[PDB]
């Protein structure tokens, strides 16, 4: 059992979708139609797959997924294209008019016409589940769904799921690629909603992850479709010990228990390796040691933000294919006594380890490289607070005027929710700041 | 020790229905707020708009009492 | 889909109205009858946004045409693309409102209003899901003036959670000897500021000189204004109609461009009148602006900039990017990254590759200030008063207009002088 419910909520939640479970698909062998030649057990099953799929008498595998958007044309995409098979068409939900980058239209106005709707399709997953773990949510910082419908839907959760895990990925805003000079405050708006409903939340910023397309993948200008198939790989990574098994596999919640020292303080900080292009990787393997050592190269975080200037709570090294402990201790070793690497006084040093022998897999016509091991670092630092600390600067420049502030009142805002949500910021980012202090 | 394991237990269910039933209070208020408030915004605006009626209508009836 | 619902009033409303469909038809390849005859599916994608499917693949213009006189109303349905119009949408009087608002407002055009509503009614009820209302006029004459304005308030009390868009052309003595087009435009204006949510200024002033002095037209005549209004209204409207992810739509474009309610005028420009740098380069020049405002007399509050063609994306992010920091005393500090820029790779009609620019900056107000200085210097006069009072109006309503644009330029001066800290 242990079933994970996927919720993808708005553009961004939804394209991120599209490439997660392709993904998943290409690393469980199951076909654009949904059969599984591999699994012999029809209809059913209790295998470590079953937890992100189902399966229906004629062999088909079906995501454990909602698809979510105010707006139909990106779901439409889905439903007409090469994985439309894949999903029940209750599964994909859309209404007519989107909330126009304004967390209001997608918390109140035009989200809570559809909220109920939402809720029934979830709940029809939830009831084929026998051991319901959690769920997953995907969604943008800055859109008006991806804000505002998300945040309106993390409430519903908590209150007919009690404490049911929630677990978020959330796309931090980015100018290159921004659509909305209002992001600023639909993140501290949803951020501010969603704090007390999330238990662990993974943070992606697009700029991060922009960087490393044009660095590592050498992409002149990168799309939502480069970004996206580099994020589905650390998502993969993430996901990998709930869908694989194996002798030194270690459950997510497992290393969930050492990353949150507090409910408040449940940002992991994600790092990747190796991002290495075809061109590159040619005649050249890169060991544990080396993907290792990447991890805390801070240009390979997916967010930006300088660990090395901060506190560590955590370090947790999510590992996968041809990898052995031996070479994984080594590693760490070296590492320790060549890195700024400074733990917090009240917490140990020690690093946590999760093998998955399951190797790597790529997309076709994808821009990153087939390598035979990688490896996600979650770590809880305090620099993280950087990134909380850049959006509440762009925040407060613009409410100081109380620019584009109408938009929100218009929809029944009041200006209290704007100040409320800007305090609770500032509490977690003096939060940050208080657990990286020396005890007394 | 028995009547201090059903206690903690019990704290346990009674602190996770309190988190539900205020987690599903606080948001009735709002959405009742919102909806309130963006109705009372919507209603200042046809009141504007139905005085613009009423100054059109003592226009045309001014030019009536011109001649 | 997102439908907008179409309406042009007025003489200069209708002329520069079918334009606008003359060039967007021609771009989504589709024929005076209205068959489709085009090459790439991105034609068609969002076609339901401008455009109604009939029977045998017709698409008919969701458009509602209007005027005091039936004379332009014959001109249009002979005119290219007069026969894919909808006969039914064609309304007209046939009084003629001879340039005087009170009488397009509260007289003659309150009379046509209703009939003209009823055409709204039934085009915007068909819509699977509407989004709202662009309406073309001028400010300086009597009809598209004074009734387009009143069209605005009756269809925002049916419609009122929907977007208000207009392209209002603005009088100039450069083009029009008209003597009390300055009352109409503050009368306009007065209305504009109030009732809509985004308005283009469009200034023949502006038109006039460009036409004059860069393309070297002595003797301009309305097809060379309007044929620097057609590329213009192409332009801030291809994120609507091509698939995109930028403005899409006119709330998200409402919302990025507008952080004050009343600040909704803004002043659009296009380039060229070649390389990626230097169209920047002109599109942020004062030269290729539509509105007869220096840039540089004041501070950008938000900018939308679309390039249209094949062209290094790379390069024009970086060159977004330069001109940003060039010029950083000219956008407002205290809104982070007001600057967007959209990419659509199918080019307008003749060029190659061209770019569009859509700026709020407080520098409007050297637009508003021309016409309060006609018009202040006319209220003293009391020059022609007699034909407003006429129609029943009062001379309060003469220095509520007055004093609301006076407002509206202070307030524009307020956000120029503010700063971060
Ligand atoms: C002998 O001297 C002159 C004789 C006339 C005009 C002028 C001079 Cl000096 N001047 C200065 C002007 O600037 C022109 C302008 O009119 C124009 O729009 C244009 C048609 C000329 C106007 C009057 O200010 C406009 C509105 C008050 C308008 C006028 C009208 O159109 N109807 C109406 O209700 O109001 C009307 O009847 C149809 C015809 C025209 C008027 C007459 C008075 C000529
Ligand atoms: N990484 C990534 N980011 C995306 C993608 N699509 C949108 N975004 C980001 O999401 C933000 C905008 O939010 P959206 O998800 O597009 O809007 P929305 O959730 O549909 O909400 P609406 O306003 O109702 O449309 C911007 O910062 C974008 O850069 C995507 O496919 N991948
Ligand atoms: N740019 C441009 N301006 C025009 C055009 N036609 C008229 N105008 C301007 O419009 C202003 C007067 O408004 P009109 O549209 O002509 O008059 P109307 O709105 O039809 O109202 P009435 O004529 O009184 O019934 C003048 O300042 C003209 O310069 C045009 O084709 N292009
Ligand atoms: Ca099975
Ligand atoms: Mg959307
Ligand atoms: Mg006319």
């Amino acid at each position: 059992m242990r079933e994970c419910i996927s919720i993808h909520v708005g553009q961004a939640g939804v394209q991120i979708g599209n490439a997660c479970w392709e993904l998943y698909c290409l690393e469980h062998g199951i076909q654009p139609d949904g059969q599984m030649p591999s699994d012999k057990t029809i209809g059913g099953g209790d295998d470590s797959f079953n937890t992100f799929f189902s399966e229906t008498g004629a062999g088909k595998h079906v995501p454990r997924a909602v698809f979510v958007d105010l707006e139909p044309t990106v779901i439409d995409e889905v439903r007409t294209g090469t994985y439309r098979q894949l999903f029940h068409p209750e599964q994909l939900i859309t209404g007519k008019e989107d909330a126009a980058n304004n967390y209001a239209r997608g918390h109140y106005t035009i989200g809570k016409e559809i909220i109920d709707l939402v809720l029934d399709r979830i709940r029809k997953l939830a009831d084929q589940c026998t051991g319901l773990q959690g769920f997953l949510v995907f969604h943008s910082f800055g859109g008006g769904t991806g804000s505002g419908f998300t945040s309106l839907l993390m409430e519903r959760l908590s209150v007919d799921y009690g404490k049911k895990s929630k677990l978020e990925f959330s796309i931090y805003p980015a100018p290159q690629v921004s659509t909305a000079v209002v992001e600023p405050y639909n993140s501290i708006l949803t951020t501010h909603t969603t704090l007390e409903h999330s238990d662990c939340a993974f943070m992606v910023d697009n700029e991060a992850i922009y960087d490393i397309c044009r660095r590592n993948l050498d992409i002149e200008r990168p799309t939502y479709t480069n970004l996206n198939r580099l994020i589905s790989q650390i998502v993969s990574s993430i996901t990998a010990s709930l869908r694989f098994d194996g002798a030194l596999n270690v459950d997510l919640t497992e290393f969930q228990t050492n990353l949150v020292p507090y409910p408040r303080i449940h940002f992991p900080l994600a790092t990747y390796a190796p991002v290495i292009s075809a061109e590159k990787a040619y005649h050249e393997q890169l060991s544990v040691a080396e993907i290792t050592n990447a991890c805390f190269e801070p240009a390979n975080q997916m967010v930006k933000c300088d660990p090395r200037h901060g506190k560590y709570m955590a370090c947790c090294l999510l590992y996968r294919g041809d990898v052995v402990p031996k070479d994984v201790n080594a590693a760490i070793a070296t590492i320790k006594t060549k890195r700024s690497i400074q733990f917090v006084d009240w917490c140990p040093t020690g690093f946590k380890v999760g093998i998955n022998y399951q190797p790597p897999t790529v997309v076709p016509g994808g821009d990153l490289a087939k390598v035979q091991r990688a490896v996600c670092m979650l770590s809880n630092t305090t620099a993280i607070a950087e990134a909380w600390a850049r959006l509440d600067h762009k925040f407060d420049l613009m409410y100081a005027k109380r620019a584009f502030v109408h938009w929100y009142v218009g929809e029944g805002m009041e200006e209290g929710e704007f100040s409320e949500a800007r305090e609770d910021m500032a509490a977690l980012e003096k939060d940050y700041e208080e657990v990286g202090v020396d005890s007394v | 020790k028995r009547e201090h394991e059903r206690e903690v237990i019990q704290k346990a269910i009674e602190e996770n229905n309190n988190f539900i039933k205020m987690a599903k209070e606080k948001l009735a208020q709002k959405m009742e707020s919102n909806k309130e408030n963006r109705e009372a915004h919507l209603a200042a605006m046809l009141e504007r708009l139905q005085e613009k009626d009423k100054h059109a209508e003592e226009v045309r009836k001014n030019k009536e009492l011109k001649e | 889909m997102r439908e907008i619902v179409h309406i042009q009033a007025g003489q200069c409303g209708n002329q520069i109205g079918a334009k606008f469909w003359e060039v967007i038809s021609d771009e989504h390849g589709i024929d005076p009858t209205g068959s489709y005859h085009g090459d790439s599916d991105l034609q068609l994608e969002r076609i339901n946004v401008y455009y109604n499917e009939a029977t045998g693949n017709k698409y008919v213009p969701r458009a509602i045409l209007v005027d005091l006189e039936p004379g332009t109303m014959d001109s249009v349905r002979s005119g290219p693309f007069g026969q894919i119009f909808r006969p039914d949408n064609f309304v007209f009087g046939q009084s003629g409102a001879g340039n005087n608002w009170a009488k397009g407002h509260y007289t003659e055009g309150a009379e046509l209003v209703d009939s003209v509503l009823d055409v709204v009614r039934k085009e915007s009820e068909s819509c699977d899901c509407l989004q709202g209302f662009q309406l073309t006029h001028s400010l300086g004459g009597g009809t598209g003036s004074g009734m387009g304005t009143l069209l605005i308030s009756k269809i925002r009390e049916e419609y009122p959670d929907r977007i208000m868009n207009t392209f209002s052309v603005m009088p100039s003595p450069k083009v029009s000897d008209t003597v009390v087009e300055p009352y109409n435009a503050t009368l306009s204006v007065h209305q504009l500021v109030e009732n809509t949510d985004e308005t283009y200024c469009i200034d023949n002033e502006a038109l006039y000189d460009i036409c004059f002095r860069t393309l070297k037209l002595t003797t301009p005549t309305y097809g060379d204004l309007n044929h620097l209004v057609s590329a213009t209204m192409s332009g801030v409207t291809t994120c609507l109609r091509f698939p995109g992810q930028l403005n899409a739509d006119l709330r998200k474009l409402a919302v990025n461009m507008v952080p004050f309610p009343r600040l909704h005028f803004f002043m659009p420009g296009f380039a060229p009148l070649l390389t990626v740098p230097e169209l920047t380069q002109q599109m942020f020049d004062s030269k290729n602006m539509m509105a007869a405002c220096d840039p540089r007399h004041g501070r950008y509050l938000t900018v939308a900039a679309i390039f249209r063609g094949r062209m290094s994306m790379k390069e024009v992010d970086e060159q977004m990017l330069n001109v940003q920091n060039k010029n950083s005393s000219y956008f407002v500090e205290w809104i982070p990254n007001n600057v967007k820029t959209a990419v659509c790779d199918i080019p307008p009609r003749g060029l190659k590759m061209s770019a569009t620019f859509i700026g709020n900056s407080t520098a409007i107000q050297e637009l508003f200030k021309r016409i309060s200085e006609q018009f202040t210097a006319m209220f003293r006069r009391k020059a022609f008063l007699h034909w407003y009072t006429g129609e029943g109006m009062d001379e309060m309503e003469f220095t509520e207009a007055e004093s609301n644009m006076n407002d509206l330029v202070s307030e524009y001066q307020q956000y120029q002088d503010a700063t971060a800290d």
